[PDB]
């Protein structure tokens, strides 16, 4: 962190930091006070990890004056795939959003094998735009959350009460499940992708919907681009 | 010796001329009523082959006497299709579902056809992944994906057409309308 | 669980003579024994109407839709409402010259309720 | 080194299982269920994992080159049908589509026939590599097989009539001890997969 | 208010939570689209 921020706020580069791993450092935290004779807290943890993990995360953000910038991307390892650890629950009041990894996924050979509903940016609202980026970021991406989380209970009803009582809705959704979690989410472990590039792929799984039926994307919107 | 449609409200749709250009070459009894039926589309029935299979129902008991009209746009405004008798559905792999009275034809502003020869009967065929026309050595001289995304055409026996897409051996899609009459 | 390969009626005379001129109720030869009964109005007895009914239901099992006149039915309403298995199939119809009686019928009288 | 941490009770609360998991490389969980049933081989297959998986292509393409593809194939099969079985119970198997029943019954002949294997008898003793790559060709054909005939119309309670025989086949496969031709045995595998195809062929007409 | 395991059994209970409110939630459904068609055969048997 130390030399990252030196580059950043005294070279003004934009910088990114990455850890891939905070449980280790919270046994080598633990080990530390037992040498000293500071009883155990919850869980056994020291209480005050809150103070040092914080000071471990929040030298990050844009300075006023000077043109760098910082990001910060560590990586938790959940014991027994609780959030109600405090290592978790910790990292989640301090930073923003988070990104999970489903087990499920990994099984069926998913690769990166994310799940999406979980997930969450709360600054995403910052992030995208015009210039920044294309103008229809924000609306396919709520569009494919909603259909995304409509597909996994249609495919839940699907055992229940067969295939032809679902509606035509029900039906859709089911196929464009399969097929984004097939294509979209599948990348290869070399395969390098704009943010143009999976824009137009998630336009092209979009387009099984008709038209109409995308009532949360704007009119304008679903006018520009549904074509061809 | 007019047609009618029955489309709504989308931004393509097909030709009057077009109709009745191509109404020229198929059997009789079929010319005389003419009153054609949007069946199934790209732009207000989604993209899914599924939709399309459920959306053409074999509905033939009113009329077994029925033409069935697929055309598709290519890549670059290339158009062109295909004359069925047949509703189009996944079958057992037994045979080919065809009558021997089909055609193919390479439409514009330029009509073309390839009336179906005795030579054989091959790719009147129709499964849940791909639906293809006239084949045999060489790939299928129609060929549209389980995604409607690329398509094949090349020359076949059971045709002797010749290349329908501007971009021969394979092409994308941008459009499709099926008709019934 | 096709045991129940005949139909029975309980009806009046004209409406018992049509319908085996058509020919459903058979004399089974089998039981030399004849499922369709030509009820008499009148002379024929409740006790009778019963019987014939706990017949087709419990003893003759080779009846599936046991017909009966709403108001030759209406005369064994208790009868009537009282056996309600759905595996064999109950009908009732209006008799001669008599009209549609809607509370003559047990199953459309639970349909207007709980609707 | 093989370590054989010890079961504290609870399945992981454990802190000395979490310090293993948090360095050794391939874990072999274990599984209550499958131990009440006798099934002796009571690896859980869903949270046992390796990472060894990535490295070892390089050595299976110099000579086998279909186990990834097919083992992935294999237990995208087995969590389709451990999470159907979750919810089937609740209503029961009556509102099921051809594909469903497939599923579910290719996942139980792999679970007792595949996965269960006694370290008693001699034909069970050792299972070499080839041995269980064409046995395990043998299943997922098999299944493949059955989801592309029922996929182009017909109903899987007919066909499971004549499939039956080559069910019955497919299971008494591992029957086959080895150490008899090493070659021998591939041979008969590829005779009985032919066979599995010209009976579907047949059949499905 | 039951028989009282207290053997570090969350993940059971949990686990029966999540199974309760899944067959709630089918169930519901389930019954919404029987009474929907059990309307129409009401109708037409009637008429």
């Amino acid at each position: 962190l130390t030399t990252a921020e030196y580059l950043a706020y005294q070279t003004e580069r934009h910088v990114l930091t990455i850890l891939t791993d905070m449980s280790s450092y919270a046994d080598a935290l633990r080990e530390v006070s037992a040498a000293r004779e500071e009883v155990p807290g919850r869980r056994g943890y020291p209480g005050y990890m809150y103070t040092d993990l914080s000071t471990i995360y929040e030298r990050a953000g844009r300075v006023e004056g000077r043109n760098g910038s910082i990001t910060q991307i560590p990586i938790l390892t959940m014991p027994n795939d609780d959030i109600t650890h405090p290592i978790p629950d910790l990292t989640g009041y301090i930073t923003e959003g988070q990104i999970f990894v489903d087990r499920q996924l990994h099984n069926k050979g998913i690769y990166p094998p994310i799940n999406v509903l979980p997930s969450l940016s709360r600054l995403m609202k910052s992030a995208i735009g015009e210039g920044m980026t294309r103008k229809d970021h924000g609306d396919v991406s709520n569009q494919l959350y909603a259909k995304y989380a409509i597909g996994k209970d249609a495919a839940a009803m699907k055992a229940v009460v067969g295939e032809e009582a679902l509606s035509i809705e029900d039906k859709l959704s089911l196929e464009f499940l399969e097929k984004f979690e097939k294509t979209f989410i599948t990348q290869g472990a070399y395969e390098d992708r704009t943010v143009f590039e999976s824009l137009d792929q998630a336009w092209s799984l979009l387009r099984i919907y008709p038209k109409e039926m995308l009532n949360r994307i704007s009119p304008k919107i679903l006018d520009e681009f549904y074509d061809r | 010796r007019l047609n009618g449609y029955l489309p709504s409200t989308k931004n393509k749709l097909l030709t009057p001329e077009m109709c009745d250009e191509i109404r020229t070459l198929m059997p009789t009894r079929i010319q005389l009523y003419t009153e054609w039926n949007l069946l199934y589309s790209l732009e207000q029935h989604g993209s899914s082959l599924h939709s399309l299979y459920s959306n053409v129902a074999p509905d033939s008991k009113e009329f077994r006497r029925v033409g069935y009209v697929l055309v598709i746009k290519d890549r670059k405004n290339g158009i062109f299709g295909a004359y069925s008798n047949e509703a189009f559905h996944p079958n057992e792999h037994r045979q080919y579902t065809g009558n021997g009275e089909c055609f193919l034809w390479k439409l514009d502003k330029r009509f073309s056809g390839y009336p179906y020869t005795g030579v054989n009967e091959f790719a009147i065929y129709c499964t849940s992944e791909f639906l293809s026309m006239g084949a045999g050595d060489g790939h299928y001289g129609l060929l549209c994906d389980d995604g409607l995304l690329h398509g094949v055409s090349n020359p076949c026996q059971t045709y002797g057409n010749e290349v329908l897409s501007k971009e021969g051996k394979k092409f994308s899609i941008v459009a499709l309308e099926v008709w019934r009459v | 669980a096709e045991k129940r390969t005949l139909i029975a009626v309980i009806a009046d005379e004209d409406t018992t003579t049509g319908l085996l001129l058509a020919g459903i109720g058979q004399i089974t030869p089998e039981t030399q024994e004849k499922n369709f009964f030509v009820y008499q109005e009148g002379k024929t007895t409740k006790e009778e109407i019963t019987d014939k009914f706990n017949h087709f239901t419990e003893e003759r099992d080779d009846i599936a839709i046991l017909l009966i006149n709403q108001h030759i039915a209406e005369n064994i309403r208790a009868r009537v409402d009282s056996f309600t298995n759905a595996f064999p199939a109950i009908l009732e119809i209006p008799s001669k010259d008599h009209p549609y009686d809607p509370e003559k019928d047990s199953v459309l009288k639970r349909v207007r309720k709980l609707f | 080194i093989v370590a054989a941490v010890s079961p504290a009770g609870g399945d992981f609360s454990d802190p000395v299982t979490t310090a293993t998991l948090g360095i050794t490389q391939v874990f072999w969980g274990l599984d209550k269920k499958l131990a009440q049933r006798k099934h002796f081989p009571s690896i859980n297959t869903s949270v046992s994992y390796s990472k060894y998986t990535n490295v070892l292509n390089k050595f299976y393409d110099s000579n086998y080159p279909e186990f990834p593809v097919l083992r992935d194939r294999m237990k995208e099969i087995l969590s389709n049908a451990e999470e159907l079985e979750q919810v089937v119970q609740l209503v029961g198997k009556s509102a099921l589509s051809d594909s469903d029943k497939i599923t579910l019954d290719v996942a139980t002949l792999i679970k007792e026939d595949f996965l269960q294997q006694n370290g008693y008898s001699t034909y069970d003793a050792f299972c070499p590599i080839w041995k269980t790559f064409d046995m395990m060709r043998a299943f997922i054909s098999y299944h493949d097989e059955a989801q592309k005939a029922v996929a182009n119309g017909a109903n899987w309670s007919k066909l499971a009539d004549s499939t039956g025989d080559v069910k019955h086949a497919v299971s008494s496969s591992k029957f086959f001890e080895p150490s008899r031709g090493e070659k021998e045995v591939h041979g008969e595998f590829e005779k009985l997969l032919s066979t599995m195809q010209e009976r579907f062929a047949e059949s499905t007409d | 208010e039951q028989v009282f395991p207290t053997r570090m059994t969350l993940g059971l209970m949990k686990t029966k939570l999540k199974g309760a409110n899944q067959g709630y939630s089918l169930l519901k459904r389930k019954s919404e689209a029987l009474t929907k068609r059990f309307r129409d055969i009401t109708k037409r048997i009637d008429d």
